[PDB]
């Protein structure tokens, strides 16, 4: 799965 | 009320559909309504869902499911609509394969006649392998036996869909808007979706396992990073379950004071965050360049393994890492290697062991590397400097003019993720010089940013040098889930890391990619001794090491300090998968008081003498399965 980086929300 | 969740989601999805979408933001909105046959308890167990038994066949080719009677979809007012049956996974496939599913990569090769359905050599679905034997008979039928494989049925492209619902809604179907153009099966439904605002979901009242789940409401407000200081002024104010803690916020030491016998720090998840490297970049809507002497003598480093080691080994992970995390604790979230190193195991060795011992043929500058987490085994100032030597002798050679210009682009909106490259840009102009690579910077809007790296289209809107915006988590549980994805013919996947999307691309040749695919293809046909298989598939992450086609950074999440209400170890525990807690709340458990640091260790302990024996259990239960 591709995931978003620019937050780290956990 | 504790039994409200409240938290936060970063970005909105572009589609309800779970089965075409290989993006978090899907799974994010979907997950808590769509169950398929399998969950993960919190020991990270498969658990029966939708699936009641199972069975194997002996030669390991054959998987029959019974589906547990009674289960409906409902829409998002709470009307039941159909009963859940055999024929929905029937359906869900097909739609995927239809559709053309950006996760097809681990069903293709696995469903046997699949591959002839998604290209159209076959015709008819019927003669492929997931058979509605009668309403609550599911059978699927693979290529060759896979031990990982009911672990993929956690993940979204082996949910059902009702195809009664799907044909009625046309082309209003999944989409991200409407929670009415989806039904729910699962333990709540998908009440809200406002765009750049919120996503609700309710409890779904008739759910069969209802007991199970503890929370009444989920509310997630978007969070873009603008205001990383909101996570916990909205957790102390109640609003929020949990809240992720940035030690660089100028507030922090008040936040450390107030909450000092409640702050903990998670584990490392296991997706990977770092920086890709566009082998290939055709746009350049986003650049500091000026000339295209600038933009072939980039393209022309890009495709050089020395400078691409030069980068690799000029990063420090630990200052990198700090932006988010401060000084402390930066360490806890470095990571040297794409697959987690102990993701896998070979008797005594992780993942990681193997690679270790394979790496040095490619080099002596290998040998000793300490690839664990928790280290930066990589960050080595003398190494950067004698690639860089060596890339800038080849270059210079074929007419190349420096500074080799780097165009990695920012979403404007995320402060951290602003410090995190310029963390970056400060590791590379400091140990390699200004004088030999510059960092250019191109802050651009929130959307800007997603239309070329999240949510780009193809490798032509890859618009950037080198970029950190997209991380991976794997699927199921083998390495190809994370080494599969960076092979030539990955198209969907090699455009978000490697900025390219034709397998046959003169670039992808050039950096030895067609080396890399046959380490891959030859672990994959090691089906019979699991060994022998993660050994085959060091290797290729062994090269993928040496290529420094992508640059690991650290764990894509955990590793962190957290403010929580949340019961410890009470959610679903997933290494891998759509079933975890980050995403499905099944099972979790909500209090009224902030959770202790020490509440929270003497939970873990108590947990992980409970997780070995409970997966030792499960697993001696396996062979109870082959019928």
């Amino acid at each position: 799965a591709k995931t978003i980086k620019i937050t780290q929300t956990r | 009320a504790p039994k409200a969740y409240g938290y936060v989601y970063t970005a909105d999805p572009e589609t309800l559909d779970y089965l075409i979408s290989s993006k978090n933001s899907t799974t994010v909105v979907t997950s808590n309504g769509i169950d398929g046959l399998f969950t993960n308890d919190n020991y990270g167990n498969l658990a029966p869902a939708v699936a009641e038994d199972w069975e194997v066949s002996k030669d390991g080719l054959t998987y029959t499911y019974k589906i547990r009677k009674g289960v409906k979809w409902f829409t998002s007012d709470g009307e039941e609509y159909a009963e859940v049956t055999a024929k929905d996974f029937v359906n869900g496939l097909k739609h995927a394969a239809d559709k053309k599913s950006e996760a097809m990569y681990l069903a293709e090769n696995s469903v046997k006649g699949l591959a002839d359905y998604l290209s159209g050599t076959s015709t008819d679905f019927s003669t492929v392998g997931v058979k509605a034997v009668d309403d609550y008979t599911l059978q699927y039928t693979l290529n060759q036996p896979e031990p990982f494989w009911n672990s993929k049925l956690t993940y979204s492209i082996f949910w059902p869909l009702n195809e009664e619902f799907e044909t009625s809604k046309g082309s209003d179907f999944a989409k991200p808007t409407d929670p009415t153009s989806l039904l729910y099966n699962g333990p709540f439904l998908l009440k809200g979706l406002t765009a750049k605002s919120s996503v609700e979901f309710v409890k779904n009242e008739q759910y069969w396992d209802k007991e199970n789940v503890h929370l009444d409401t989920i509310n997630l407000a978007y969070y873009d990073g603008s205001d990383q200081e909101s996570l916990e002024r909205n957790f102390t104010s109640g609003a929020y379950s949990y809240a992720r803690l940035y030690p660089t916020s100028s507030n922090y030491s008040k936040v450390a004071e107030e909450y000092k016998d409640n702050i903990y720090y998670t584990q490392s998840g296991s997706g990977i965050a770092g920086l890709g490297v566009n082998i290939d970049r055709q746009s350049y809507n986003y650049t500091s360049k000026t000339t295209d002497s600038e933009k072939v003598a980039t393209k022309k480093a890009l495709l050089n393994k020395d400078f691409r080691q030069a980068l690799n080994f000029a990063l420090d992970r630990s200052a990198y890492s700090a932006q988010i995390n401060g000084k402390d604790g930066a360490a806890l979230a470095v990571r040297n290697l794409f697959v987690k190193p102990d993701f896998v195991s070979a008797g005594e060795k992780t993942f990681g062991d193997l690679v270790a011992a394979q790496l040095p043929a490619y080099g002596d500058e290998w040998k000793g590397v300490n690839l664990a987490d928790g280290q930066d085994g990589l960050f080595n100032a003398d190494k950067a400097k004698a690639e860089f030597a060596k890339a800038k002798k080849a270059l210079e050679a074929d007419g190349v003019q420096f500074p080799i210009h780097l165009d990695v682009p920012v979403d404007q909106a995320s402060k951290n993720y602003i410090s995190r490259i310029q963390s970056f840009k400060q590791s590379v102009e400091t140990v390699l010089g200004v004088e030999n690579v510059v960092v250019d910077i191109q802050q651009m809007t929130s959307d800007e940013f997603l239309n070329i790296t999240y949510y780009a289209a193809n490798a032509s809107s890859e618009d950037w040098d080198v970029s950190g915006g997209v991380s991976w988590g794997p699927d199921y549980q083998d390495p190809s889930t994370y080494l599969d994805i960076l092979k030539t013919t990955s198209s969907e996947t090699t455009k978000t890391y490697l900025g390219f999307d034709n397998p046959n691309s003169p670039s992808v040749v050039q950096v030895g990619l067609k080396e890399y695919d046959k380490l891959v293809d030859e672990a994959a046909r090691e089906t019979s001794d699991l060994n022998v298989r993660y050994e085959k598939y060091a290797a290729a992450q062994a090269w993928l090491t040496d290529s420094s086609l992508f640059i690991p950074a650290m764990a894509s999440s955990g590793a962190a300090p957290v403010l929580s209400r949340i019961v410890p170890f009470t959610g679903a525990s997933a290494q891998t998968g759509s079933k975890g807690s980050d995403v499905y709340f099944k099972y979790l458990k909500s209090q009224d008081k902030v959770v202790t640091k020490e509440e929270y260790e003497k939970a873990r302990e108590k947990w992980l003498k409970e997780k070995a024996e409970s997966n030792e259990k499960a697993q001696k239960e396996l062979a109870s399965h082959v019928k």
